[PDB]
């Protein structure tokens, strides 16, 4: 899990059974410094807080939850095969589209279509320029870019 | 013209309703953000003494979206309620809660006799009386230092030129208008370069179908004819688009 | 409480010469929180000397006061006619507070 | 400099409670302690003690309770102090005091004086 830099939109990928990456951090500092977002997705629960995270070092998740060393000044929270994620923050509003679908692959990504329906759209405005991931395994990272499709 | 819901509304009963008031030194404030903003059951309310806006219409301040709304609450002196107004100057406009000249928000205090007043006087309010320069607009200043009039050190012993820079206000029901404890918050409306999820109320208009209607849904304006559709919309879709750009 | 004794009633001395007074403590005091005072037979006092090491605002430089522990002094080099009056001893640091016992430098 | 206002002249007659009134002008009198003095006719004088005007903090001698007690008014920057129990013996002048000092940060010491007020007693 090393940190991942966020240039315009992040496309996350994973092809797991046993829920082992269940946990996102997106930031810039991510030390307290500036604000910064983690969000967990634990049994049934999706929570989502944006404060001012003073990060571990190497945050990890139990099988035990040890990925901050505190939480100041928050400013936003929510609670709510194959999973395929698009994260991107335009004009102060993250987006997070999600998708589900079956895997038939061990270790590769399937050469199919599928359309990631959106999901939540936080009125966030936090500057996002790093991210990493949180872990209970593989997954995919891309970065998106501005380009013209017809759909 | 229609709007979904109404609903996940601000906690404003859990600030005035609340069941005690903070100290005028060291006012509660309170952060309101993502939820509808019911301003017009306090404004319509008439169990405020005193309700000033600056910067923002009584009537129409429903309309008006911030990115956060601070509670400021807490408990004072009659006389000192003309005190919580931007410019104003005084023990507590300058020591226990200041407000800046530019101030955009609106202050509503009632009195709280009745359920703040003791008979034997509550002093669970205090307000600072001496400090050694006046405290800067939204500063909440709590040091229980013991202020030193003079230049010679307190050291932790009250006597001369050492006096607590704290006073108890003496509350009580038989007390006059101007020393009866009355509740203020201030609610300050801050806008940044935020989507300010903080909005008021929006208004709701019973459907007309097969009639010419001017129609407003949500921010989709235009005029035309409602009937009953046969089309499927998928879930988070809200309104379908024809070939030509048209709704 | 503290009960402090100072100079004895009624001493006359010559105007021009040394003048010396004492003030004495049953029990310790802080030299920090001191100070003598001098009132004029018929009027309001007028605080002389702070803390034995501080002249107070309107005094003339030829009083001086000092002292340590529980004996403490005050002295006037030169005596002026302005001079005929009481000298309290006192200390006001916290609740206890003890009021000078009175002093009469007098004129012959 | 600043300037203490009392009372005037004062004939009386022992058991009544007397009411004297001490106000400041010329530096903020908004919390300084106010220290009362009594001395009798050429009369050694003793202590009577100190009020906080800010909160109204009452602090007197141990021979001076339950026969004084003092009240404020930040209206006219007054402290109001009354005597009960009087007796024949007891006529002398009262002064008050305060900490002499100009503005917030100011000097230390009790330099000025008030007016005096004469109390004389006979029958």
């Amino acid at each position: 899990n090393p940190v991942l830099p966020f240039n315009d939109g992040v496309y996350f990928a994973s092809t797991e059974k046993s829920n082992i990456i269940r946990g996102w951090i997106f930031g810039t500092t991510l030390d307290s410094k500036t604000q910064s977002l983690l969000i967990v997705n634990n049994a049934t629960n999706v929570v989502i807080k944006v404060c001012e995270f003073q990060f571990c070092n190497d945050p990890f998740l139990g099988v035990e939850f040890r990925v901050y060393s505190s939480a100041n000044n928050c400013t936003f929270e929510y609670v709510s095969n194959l999973r395929e994620f698009v994260f991107k923050n335009i004009d102060g509003y993250f987006k997070i589209y999600s998708k589900h679908t079956p895997i038939n692959l061990v270790r590769d990504l399937p050469q199919g279509f599928s359309a990631l329906e959106p999901l939540v759209d936080l009125p966030i405005g936090i500057n996002i320029t790093r991210f990493q991931t949180l872990l209970a395994a593989a997954y995919y990272v891309g970065y998106l870019q501005p380009r013209t499709f017809l759909l | 013209v229609r709007f979904p819901n109404i609903t996940n509304l601000c906690p404003f009963g859990e600030v005035f309703n609340a069941t005690r008031f903070a100290s005028v030194y060291a006012w509660n404030r309170k952060r309101i953000s993502n939820c509808v903003a019911d301003y017009s059951v306090l404004y319509n309310s008439a169990s405020f003494s005193t309700f000033k806006c600056y910067g923002v219409s009584p009537t129409k301040l429903n309309d008006l979206c911030f990115t956060n709304v601070y509670a400021d609450s807490f408990v004072i002196r009659g006389d000192e309620v003309r005190q919580i107004a931007p410019g104003q100057t005084g023990k507590i406009a300058d020591y226990n809660y200041k407000l800046p000249d530019d101030f955009t928000g609106c202050v509503i205090a009632w009195n709280s006799n009745n359920l703040d007043s003791k008979v034997g006087g509550n002093y669970n309010y205090l307000y600072r009386l001496f400090r050694k320069s006046n405290l800067k607009p939204f500063e909440r200043d709590i040091s229980t230092e013991i202020y030193q009039a003079g230049s010679t050190p307190c050291n932790g012993v009250e006597g001369f030129n050492c006096y607590f820079p704290l006073q108890s206000y003496g509350f009580q029901p038989t007390n006059g208008v101007g020393y009866q404890p009355y509740r203020v918050v201030v609610l300050s409306f801050e806008l940044l370069h935020a989507p300010a999820t903080v909005c008021g109320p929006k208004k709701s208009t019973n459907l007309v179908k097969n009639k010419c209607v001017n129609f407003n849904f949500n921010g989709l304006t235009g005029t035309g004819v409602l009937t009953e559709s046969n089309k499927k919309f998928l879930p988070f879709q809200q309104f379908g688009r024809d070939i030509a750009d048209t709704t | 409480e503290i009960v402090l004794t100072q100079s004895p009633g009624t001493l006359s001395l010559s105007p021009g010469e040394r003048a010396t007074l004492s003030c004495r403590g049953s029990q310790s005091v802080r030299s920090s929180y001191l100070g003598w005072y001098q009132q004029k037979p018929g009027q309001a006092p007028r605080l002389l000397i702070y803390g034995a090491s501080s002249r107070a605002t309107g005094i003339p430089d030829r009083f001086s006061g000092s002292g340590s522990g529980t004996d403490f002094t005050l002295t006037i080099s030169r005596l002026e006619p302005e001079d005929f009056a009481v000298y309290y001893c006192q200390q006001y640091g916290s609740s206890p507070w003890t009021f000078g016992q009175g002093t009469k430098v007098e004129i012959k | 400099q600043m300037q203490l206002v009392q009372s005037g002249p004062e004939v009386k007659k022992p058991g009544t409670s007397v009411k004297v009134s001490c106000k400041a002008s010329g530096f903020t009198f908004t919390s300084s302690a106010v220290q009362w003095v009594r001395q009798a006719r050429g009369q050694r004088l003793e202590w009577i003690g100190w009020i906080v005007v800010g909160s109204g903090n009452t602090d007197y001698a141990q021979q001076f309770q339950e026969r004084v007690t003092i009240t404020r008014d930040m209206s006219t920057s007054t402290a109001y102090m009354e005597l009960s129990s009087l007796g024949s013996e007891d006529t002398a002048v009262y002064y008050c005091a305060a900490p002499n000092c100009s503005g917030g940060s100011c000097y230390d010491g009790f330099d000025l004086w008030g007016q005096g007020t004469m109390v004389t007693v006979s029958s």
